[PDB]
């Protein structure tokens, strides 16, 4: 349609545009067109990719949330129990949310893990990847969980597996990375000796080779820092 | 209590 | 999607899910999936229309002010190179808010006005004719500006003639389109001494019969005149 | 820094 037609150097500003609109739809639908362009993405583009398509998502997963939890207090035998609105609008919105992930994951596939040159691009695309998988599995149900959660892994752990032979510790995608992975061991493979291990070792290595850090990235290191003490707390 | 995963930065 | 064979009861209650799930575009369209049924509204009913369309539009309303205020700020840079990106996309944002009113105004054109039996529905949905009309006049240029702008002060007067004749002086309905027609007065028809008479007056007059307002509506009926006298120190 | 109309309630 229009993307195609557009140049990529508008698709980035118009992305720009939309963040700052707060319309992320928008932001996400000009960042696949920028994709499509068929080059690789920098940093600040990464960025812009990844925030666009958070928000959707997280929206959708919010409002999913809700819906599935007045569901099953629907289904709480004693409460009145009336009607089939609640399961048909979860689906609905459960439905919408499978076609984001579905975009992103078709996105990663088509054009931006193959081609990606360095170590820290193929890092972050795995590690998009692990995450589109993850929010699928949030919603799956039956046999194709098991293989949702998977591919989940798998992404994950490439990821993990380039990352320590290539990245410092401290590095603000293997450390993204990692508390991902983490998050996926506690709250979706029922693993939480595997979540807490791996969020103690990552935290532990990382502040040993803080020191070493640009500080460029250090706002963004100590905040993911910060959020594996976090669950740590919560974990443990 | 759910969590936590990376944020949106920058 | 097909919603005319559905119950009204069920797009009511899926109205009120997408509510609590923060899914306004959703709720918007169930509202208007139950008011094609072709019933009169009752007020929760009426509330949640308005709370769905409004926060649809609202949305759209403060993209299109950030957009607006780039392109300008752009323009009068005058750099020879910038500016076509932010002006296409501020009119793309135009365009979905101008389908909203338009949806909206619909609805009240050819649902709602007529079939309303009472004096309170009908200054309600007069009011709201007036509030998409402003809504339209607020990115409206030129000749057509001048025809949005002579809509929504005709919906607006009708209210308010049927308000002072039907209701009291403290009714949060009549608050509500005194305080919105006084917003029309000063930030589109440019007319402050109108913007402040009528606010002035809506205000004493309400503060005059306060000790006859049910408790049932006193929080919305003082809140609004909480708007009345914010806007009368900020207009003075 | 615009002038304020009637909000959402309820
Ligand atoms: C250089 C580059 O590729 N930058 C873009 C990436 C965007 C977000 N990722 S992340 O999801 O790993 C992450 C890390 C740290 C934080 Br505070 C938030 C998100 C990192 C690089
Ligand atoms: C009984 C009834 O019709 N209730 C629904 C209406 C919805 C909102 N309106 S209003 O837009 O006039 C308004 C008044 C006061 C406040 Br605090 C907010 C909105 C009133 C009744
Ligand atoms: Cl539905
Ligand atoms: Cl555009
Ligand atoms: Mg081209
Ligand atoms: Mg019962
Ligand atoms: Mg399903
Ligand atoms: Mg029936
Ligand atoms: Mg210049
Ligand atoms: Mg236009
Ligand atoms: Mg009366």
């Amino acid at each position: 349609g229009a993307m195609g037609s557009m140049e990529r150097a508008s698709l980035i500003q118009k992305a720009k545009l939309a963040e700052q609109a707060e319309r992320y739809e928008d932001m996400a639908a000009f960042m696949k067109g920028a994709v499509e362009k068929g080059e690789e993405l920098s940093c600040e583009e990464r960025n812009l990719l990844s925030v666009a398509y958070k928000n959707v998502v997280g929206g959708q997963r919010a409002a999913w949330r809700v819906l599935s939890s007045i569901e099953q207090k629907s289904n709480e035998e004693g409460s009145e129990e009336k009607g089939p609105e609640v399961r048909e609008y979860r689906e609905k919105v459960e439905t919408e949310l499978q076609g984001v992930c579905d975009t992103v994951l078709g996105l990663l596939d088509s054009h931006l893990i193959k081609e990606a040159g360095d170590a820290e691009s193929r890092v972050f695309y795995l590690k998009m990847k692990g995450d589109y998988y993850r929010y699928l599995a949030e919603v799956a149900t039956g046999d194709d969980k098991k293989r949702i959660i998977d591919s989940a892994r798998s992404a994950y752990q490439e990821a993990m597996d380039i990352s320590k032979k290539e990245m410092p510790p401290t590095n603000p995608i293997r450390l993204g990375l990692a508390l991902n992975f983490s998050v996926f061991h506690y709250e979706i493979a029922n693993s939480p000796e595997e979540a807490i291990s791996l969020a103690k070792t990552t935290f532990d290595e990382a502040m040993a080779d803080l020191h070493t850090l640009s500080e460029d990235s250090y706002k963004d290191s100590t905040l993911i820092m910060q959020l594996l003490r976090d669950n740590l707390t919560l974990w443990t | 209590d759910r969590s936590s995963s990376a944020p949106n930065v920058h």
